[PDB]
C-alpha cells in the first residue's frame, strides 16, 4: 500500500497473508469463514507451498492472535488467464477452522444486485495488505489500509493499456499518490455500510503503483457470487 | 422511491417486490422484528471490526 494509514487493533480482522517457505509473505487474501480464503488466481503460480497467517498486524513482533493454517484444496477458477488475468479469482479450504477473535474475523458476502446498484455507486472502497510502500521499495513489515474512490468505467477504459473485462472494475486515483502496489495481490477490496464491511473486489493488477493517469484494477467479486458460493459447498 | 430512498430503511440488503420494499441480511444474521434492522446470531459476525 502507497500511502494511507496504518490498521489499528481491531481495524482490518478479515485480512489473510499467503507465506511461502521462508515465512515470507507474497500475497494476501480475505476471509470468507472458518474454512475458507478468498485469494487471486495468478497467486497460485508464486509459490510452490504455502500457508495462510491470519491475527497479525506487525510482522516483527508477537502480539498474541497470531495463527498459521495448512491448505486442504485449492480451487481455481478454470477459466483464469495469464494474458489479460480474466477470471482472477479463486478459493482456498483450510485442514483446521479459523478460530475468530480479536483481528480475527470474516467480511460479510453481498447479494449482487443490491451491491452493484448501493455499494459500487457509494464514494470509495478501503483496500488492505503488507506490499511495498513505494513502487521500488521494499515490502511493509506493518498492515496498511487505504481509503480508494471508486473511478468511472469509461475513464479507466482510455487510461489502460492493456484491456478491462465485465469481470474487472477501477478503482484509486488520477494523480495522487496513493495505490495498491507489489505483495498487496489477492487481498481484501471492501465497502463499508452502516459500519458494516463488504467485499467488494480483490486486489489483482495495475501499470506500475500510484503511477499518474493510470489505476488500481481489481476483480469484480459480484460477477463471481454463485461460482464462489459453489465452491463454499465443497 | 422504495430502495432508492435511503436503502428503503432497511440495515443492509434491500429488494422491491410489487410497489413494495423488502428487507434482508447477510449470513450469520437474522432479521429483527421490526422487518428492517439485522442482528447477529453468535460471537464475531461477519463485516464487523474487533473490540474484546
Ligand atoms: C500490467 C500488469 C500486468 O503485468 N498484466 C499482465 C497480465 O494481464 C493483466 C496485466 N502489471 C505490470 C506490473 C504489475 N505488478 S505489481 O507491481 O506487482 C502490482 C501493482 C499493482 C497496482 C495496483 C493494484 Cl490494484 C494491483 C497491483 S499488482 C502488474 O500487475
Ligand atoms: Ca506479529
Amino acid at each position: 500500500i502507497v500511502g494511507g494509514q496504518e490498521c489499528k487493533d481491531g481495524e482490518c480482522p478479515w485480512q489473510a497473508l499467503l507465506i511461502n517457505e521462508e515465512n515470507e509473505g507474497f500475497c494476501g487474501g480475505t476471509i470468507l469463514s472458518e474454512f475458507y480464503i478468498l485469494t487471486a488466481a495468478h497467486c497460485l503460480y508464486q509459490a510452490k507451498r504455502f500457508k495462510v497467517r491470519v491475527g497479525d498486524r506487525n510482522t516483527e513482533q508477537e502480539e498474541g492472535g497470531e495463527a498459521v493454517h495448512e491448505v486442504e484444496v485449492v480451487i481455481k477458477h478454470n477459466r483464469f488467464t495469464k494474458e489479460t488475468y480474466d477470471f482472477d479469482i479463486a478459493v482456498l479450504r483450510l485442514k483446521t477452522p479459523i478460530t475468530f477473535r480479536m483481528n480475527v474475523a470474516p467480511a460479510c458476502l453481498p447479494e449482487r444486485d443490491w451491491a452493484e446498484s448501493t455499494l459500487m455507486t457509494q464514494k470509495t472502497g478501503i483496500v488492505s495488505g503488507f506490499g511495498r510502500t513505494h513502487e521500488k521499495g521494499r515490502q511493509s513489515t506493518r498492515l496498511k489500509m487505504l481509503e480508494v474512490p471508486y473511478v468511472d468505467r469509461n475513464s479507466c477504459k482510455l487510461s489502460s493499456s492493456f484491456i478491462i473485462t465485465q469481470n474487472m472494475f477501477c478503482a484509486g486515483y488520477d494523480t495522487k499518490q496513493e495505490d495498491a502496489c507489489q505483495g498487496d495481490s489477492g487481498g481484501p477490496h471492501v465497502t463499508r455500510f452502516k459500519d458494516t464491511y463488504f467485499v467488494t473486489g480483490i486486489v489483482s493488477w495495475g501499470e506500475g503503483c500510484a503511477r499518474k493517469g493510470k489505476y488500481g484494477i481489481y476483480t469484480k467479486v459480484t460477477a463471481f457470487l454463485k461460482w464462489i458460493d459453489r465452491s463454499m459447498k465443497t | 422511491k422504495l430502495c432508492s430512498l435511503d436503502n428503503g430503511d432497511c440495515d443492509q440488503f434491500c429488494h422491491e417486490e410489487q410497489n413494495s420494499v423488502v428487507c434482508s441480511c447477510a449470513r450469520g444474521y437474522t432479521l429483527a422484528d421490526n422487518g428492517k434492522a439485522c442482528i447477529p446470531t453468535g460471537p464475531y459476525p461477519c463485516g464487523k471490526q474487533t473490540l474484546e
